[PDB]
């Protein structure tokens, strides 16, 4: 595919935590609004999710499409139960590399809305803001909550349409969808949990059959110590690769698909709030 | 709607995710721990 | 003993990991997956 | 003493039970798994 990309060298700001680092990465991509084949950005996280962030109020104000999460940081300790960072210290960094891939491929999903070259070029050029992204002003999201009562009111009168009977199936099918994964989220935590004392358990199994084999002239047993316990750490690392990465993968795949949800549904609130403007427009 | 058949299709990217990921789970599970047991049964003629 | 208790809740986890296997294939038409479903189940309890 | 060097003699021979444990340990586990392996890889040419 055209989008031929490299990120590398996460570049530590100094000393803190869960603040900034920063990001080598290395464009190579086809399709010559991409400006000359070969670009080399270096870009840091936690300062573009606001970019993101007026990508969200502006396909709020216009009804436009924005790509997977560039996630941002102060996750390790803070809004996250919870996170680790010596399995971040690059490995959740490539599961933002992850995020980052699909946003990629989702921007240029909307070709169209990928030409809006602004935001193209902040994406493609170097001007990185400062480090005052830790604040909150979610202000917008309180009066959110302050017009949820006028929606509890007024759902009736947006039920009545016909467009919502063509799209409450999904709402249903989603609903129940949401449960059921958030439950298999869980318990594929669990296992990941689990599988940590198993390769312990056997880990010191192998150990113990190295003790053991110890104080018994019976030579065979000692070849079948040291076969055995390499082959059980063989399993070990196998298992413990495959139980970690692809089912913490898998749940970052169904998290950011929920945040994808609750944002459509956030979507559809904001056509409710234009429809009840409307609705009182016309009738005052 | 279009951006509902959009996300439908990355239904069937992250199926395909999983997908891909039984793909390579039965290949490197097959070809890894098949290979250490024709490696490891040759010595197990009898050495343990 | 300890691995002994152990394995009970690893084979209680993969079995309903192959029960939600069952439950997740339902609502989509990407038939390989529903043989996909299938065919995990049971190697998944030959494994278990 | 004699029964002591029979007690050693059971200890062969509880060494050769876990010997013989981990014998048809590699064997049925190669032949069950490699089994539904060369079994279940003909039907994943191209059928999950």
């Amino acid at each position: 595919f055209d989008l031929t990309v490299g990120i590398t060298d996460p570049e530590k700001i100094g000393d803190g935590m869960n603040a900034y680092v920063a990001y080598k990465v290395t464009t190579q991509t086809s399709l010559p609004m991409f400006r000359s084949r070969q670009f080399a950005v270096k870009r840091r996280f936690s300062d573009f999710l606001g970019l993101y962030e007026k990508l969200s109020e502006k396909h709020s104000q216009n009804g436009f499409i924005v790509p997977p999460p560039p996630e941002k940081s102060l996750i390790g300790m803070t809004k996250v139960k919870v996170g680790k960072e010596d399995s971040s210290s690059a490995e959740f960094l490539e599961k933002r590399r992850a995020a980052l891939e699909r946003y990629l491929q989702r921007i240029v999903n909307h070709p169209t809305m990928l030409q809006d070259p602004d935001v193209r070029e902040f994406l493609e050029k170097e001007e990185l803001p400062r480090a005052v992204g830790t604040q909150a002003l979610s202000g917008a999201g309180l009066l959110k909550m302050f017009n949820k009562a006028t929606d509890a009111v007024s759902k009736m009168t947006i039920k009545m349409n016909e467009s919502d009977i063509w799209f409450e199936e999904k709402l249903q099918e989603v609903e129940c969808e949401e449960q059921r994964l958030r439950k298999l989220h869980a318990v594929v935590e669990t296992l990941v949990n689990h599988r940590k004392e198993l390769a312990l358990n056997t880990a010191l199994f192998a150990k113990s059959l190295a003790m053991l084999g110890s104080s018994e002239d019976n030579t065979a047993l000692s070849r079948a110590l040291s076969q055995l316990a390499e082959v059980e750490e063989k399993i070990e690392q196998l298992h413990q690769e495959q139980a970690n990465n692809d089912f913490f993968l898998l749940a970052e795949l169904l998290s950011d698909y929920i945040r994808l949800l609750a944002i459509v549904r956030a979507a559809f609130d904001q056509r409710m709030k234009t429809w009840q403007r409307w609705q009182d427009a016309q009738a005052t | 709607r279009k951006e509902v058949t959009r996300f439908e299709k990355e239904k069937s990217k992250d199926f395909k995710n999983h997908v891909m990921k039984y793909l390579e789970t039965l290949l490197h599970s097959q070809q890894q721990l098949a290979k250490y047991w024709e490696a490891f049964l040759p010595e197990a003629k009898a050495i343990s």
